[PDB]
RNA sequence: UUGACCUCAAAUCAGGUAGGAGUACCCGCUGAACUUAAGCAUAUCAAUAAGCGGAGGAAAAGAAACCAACCGGGAUUGC
RNA sequence: UGGUGAACUAUGCCUGAAUAGGGUGAAGCCAGAGGAAACUCUGGUGGAGGCUCGUAGCGGUUCUGACGUGCAAAUCGAUCGUCGAAUUUGGGUAUAGGGGCGAAAGACUAAUCGAACCAUCUAGUAGCUGGUUCCUGCCGAAGUUUCCCUCAGGAUAGCAG
RNA sequence: GAUGGGGAAGCUCCGUUUCAAAGGCCUGAUUUUAUGCAGGCCACCAUCGAAAGGGAAUCCGGUUAAGAUUCCGGAACCUGG
RNA sequence: CUUGUGACGGCCCGUGAAAAUCCACAGGAAGGAAUAGUUUUCAUGCCAGGUCGUACUGAUAACCGCAGCAGGUCUCCAAGG
RNA sequence: GUGAUUUCUGCCCAGUGCUCUGAAUGUCAAAGUGAAGAAAUUCAACCAAGCGCGGGUAAACGGCGGGAGUACUCUCUUAAGGUAGCCAAAUGCCUCGUCAUCUAAUUAGUGACGCGCAUGAAUGGAUUAACGAGAUUCCCACUGUCCCUAUCUAC
RNA sequence: UUUACUUAUUCAAUGAAGCGGAGCUGGAAUUCAUUUUCCACGUUCUAGCAUUCAAGGUCCCAUUCGGGGCUGAUCCGGGUU
RNA sequence: GUGGCCUAUCGAUCCUUUAGUCCCUCGGAAUUUGAGGCUAGAGGUGCCAGAAAAGUUACCACAGGGAUAACUGGCUUGUGG
């Protein structure tokens, strides 16, 4: 009975949500996520994971900073009014 | 091939001893002052039962010679040793059972245990339940003292090594059959995983070097070479000789 | 070679103790038997005079 | 006793700086096998892919411990 | 090559929980009798056991029953094994892929195991199988020679345009 | 599972009291006063880990379409000050 | 009958967690009364008790098995013959 | 490794392993030493462990023969020749072995026999109470398994 | 090949507490002139107790509430062992 | 008369080595060792136009094959009847 009978045990998650990324890809008994590698201090992304990368870059987000940056530039970071 | 389950108990991950019933580290009293030039004494508060363990402890209390308090240490309970009984550690401390002088301040003929190999590791030979040392002879001239160990062997080790007078308690216990699989479940339960045992000869050749065949027989010598890697030695060791002498 | 060995693990061995350990191996027949041997060729010479 | 020197510390001491992202191109480390050899082990794929560290608008290199053997040339880079 | 899994299951640990009614009647003890003494006998008491019949529970022997485009990618029915422990089980926790764990079947490791899953190298290679898209006109074969780890393949000569 | 340390080219690995100068505790004293200087005490040595383990203290009656040991009425208890 | 508990008895080469937390004792530091104090482990009296969860199902239709699937999934209460 | 109890576990260290505190130039790397050379280099001596020589070890892996004569004995051969036990056994080709028993009839069962293709002693041998959803044979009871089929109910 | 030495290196313990040398004070000791040495150098019928820079002695201070130094508890070398 | 009366009696590349020329080259210029070339042999591939090579799979896998076996059918009928 390894089919029906035992998905019927499936009660206890694995993962539950991340903080970076709210992902529920964050592993309880490692304590890591699986996505965003929180709490390393760098972010999980390989070259492999190519698509991934495209998931989860820059661009994809609302840029609250850095949407203004080619701007201010342009204008050439002036100051006053 | 697979890596096999004596190359796999290192690891130590389900083949750790199981410590929680345990009552702490059976050590001497350490070796500071006053045990080497004088002696100290301590009472037996109580005489317990170890887990895992086939001899009976005693909790012995000192006190503390430079601060106000009491020390209690652990010792492994020799055979006649009473609760409310006063130990004497010490270089001065007179011969009886249970008091714990340095072995270059006993005689010929003495039965000491729970004896240290240098001075100062507290407690390392003899301490299962009815084993013994015996003082072989002294030295005094390059201060050694000769002893017979509970494996036969002989060793030569300093005079200034302490250890308790008189045998562990609880002895005579592997003289009682188990009768039952149950009762070796029990026994190996408070030590280590390491019950039942499959026989490798009954496996796969995947896992075991004597696994496989048509008929259960191991192929090679069983006796396996002191050079060999591991994997290898699953077997006899590096043995002299083999079979039952008469 | 042989005395580092001897001096490394047999230094604390009593004459008695090493007796039997060599019985046990099985040293001590060997040497009887190469002093026989040694015995055995002197004995043919005489035979052959 | 007092005052230096040397060395090593502590401060929510005064002021600073590093981390992370991006990574097409750049500077290094590490590093395969599929494949080809009509098999295969050196070889090849390849000083490549994957992995790791570090920059900029370019980076790197760069003003000879050079090339030459000639009536000698003259930093580096690229075609 | 680099990552992801012990929510199923295997095993150890930590902390909890669950298990009618019967049968047999072990030590210890009490009374009576016998004996010269050792000690024996009889009647009770007591309630032991990885004992036994048998529920809940755990499992899965047979019908090779039902079903077999099923209620179901393993179920249903009867008959069964076991049922106080080497018992059953919740949660926490540990062990990760030539690695784990295994009272050992190459078993189990998320319907995947005689080496899991995911992505990349990768459009891997194939002397082997299948397919290969309009018309008309003219010419028109070979299955043979030699060599090859050659015998389902090539090179070379021949035949053809 | 950090730190002190020690490996590792490195992502990171070991270890959890270790080859560390590892801190806070009460009385107060002073009443330019702030909290130093009077003192004295103590050496564990981060932190996470149970909605079934440990654990301060609440019960009854009534009430809603749907809430209650939580609201209403009455009657208690514990902790801190 | 279910359940709680007490005093016991049997079993073990099995003798069947830890810490937070609270109390007591030993000790005698220090502070202390006589026109006055010292005591808030006695009684009464005053104030405050933050944050998050709280509905419902828990299974031949609220979970998992592609589904309103005869499967699987931990536990408490338990009338009469 | 073997697998409760009882009773035993025979012979063989030649081979393959394992193991020695033996004896010591046979094999014998790099470094080092010596000679020749102008040097690169070449040639020798010396040379650690391990191999090689010498022992031990079978509850280590394993092994346990022939030909004659009269159970016995002789001879050849080997490391030593199967001991105690057991058997057409789950191990026996021939084989449906031979004898007895069980039946009307038995390639099945049981008890014996043993030149056993190819049984055999912790590769464990023999025996064994109790236990077994283990395999097999016979007997009593019982019955639609069958002679030989018929009928009824629900879906 | 044997054999010193310790500071490199290595192992172990401790909250780095009693190391080494010398000296007292006793005992043995035979001294052949005066001491050569060697052992000691506060604890053993009993499941109590042992802590407040320690009492005492002594010297200062400015007496008072007390405070400080030496000794009690032998010196020397800072090598934790 | 350019081996055996005739028809069989045998071997590439790379590498090593020998003989000859004592000839060519070591590319800044020379001498001497050393090395590399040219011409002709030898060391050998017997699977003989010339890979360096043990098994098992009843746990098995893939591409194919009726070019190829284990059934029936078909031709034949030795053998059988
Ligand atoms: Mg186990
Ligand atoms: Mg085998
Ligand atoms: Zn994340």
């Amino acid at each position: 009975g390894k089919g029906t009978p035992s998905f019927g045990k499936r009660h206890n998650k694995s993962h539950t949500l991340c903080n970076r990324c709210g992902r529920r890809s964050f592993h309880v008994q490692k304590k890591t996520c699986s996505s965003c590698g929180y709490p390393a201090a760098k972010t999980r992304s390989y070259n492999w994971g190519a698509k991934a990368k495209r998931r989860h870059t820059t661009g994809t987000g609302r840029m609250r900073y850095l949407k203004h940056v080619s701007r201010r530039f342009k204008n050439g970071f002036q100051t006053g009014s | 091939g697979r890596v096999i389950r004596n190359q796999r108990k290192g690891a130590g991950s389900i083949f750790t001893s199981h410590t929680r019933l345990r009552q702490g580290a059976a050590k001497l009293r350490t070796l500071d002052y006053a045990e080497r030039h004088g002696y100290i004494r301590g009472i037996v508060k109580q005489i317990v039962h170890d887990s895992g363990r086939g001899a009976p402890l005693a909790k012995v209390v000192f006190r503390d010679p430079y601060k106000y308090r009491l020390r209690e240490e652990i010792f492994i309970a020799n055979e006649g040793v009473h609760t409310g009984q006063f130990i004497y550690a010490g270089k001065k401390a007179s011969l009886n059972v249970g008091n714990v002088l340095p072995l270059g301040s006993v005689p010929e003929g003495t039965i000491v245990s729970n004896v240290e190999e240098k001075p100062g590791d507290r407690g390392a030979l003899a301490r299962a339940s009815g084993n013994y040392v015996i003082i072989i002879g002294h030295n005094p001239d390059e201060n050694k003292t000769r002893v017979r160990l509970p494996s036969g062997a002989k060793k030569v080790i300093s005079s200034d090594a302490r250890g308790v007078i008189g045998v562990i308690a609880g002895g005579g216990r592997v003289d009682k059959p188990l009768l039952k699989a149950g009762r070796a479940f029990h026994k190996y339960r408070l030590k280590r995983n390491s019950w039942p045992k499959t026989r490798g000869v009954a496996m796969n050749p995947v896992d075991h070097p004597h696994g496989g065949g048509n008929h259960q027989h191991i192929g090679k010598a069983s006796t396996i070479s002191r050079g060999a890697v591991s994997g290898q030695k699953a077997g006899l060791i590096a043995a002299r000789r083999t079979g039952l002498l008469r | 070679g042989k005395l580092k060995k001897i001096q490394k693990k047999y230094a604390d061995q009593d004459e008695t103790e090493r007796l039997l350990r060599l019985e046990a191996l099985g040293t001590l027949k060997g040497i009887e038997k190469q002093q026989q041997r040694k015995k055995e060729e002197i004995m043919k010479r005489e035979v052959r005079e």
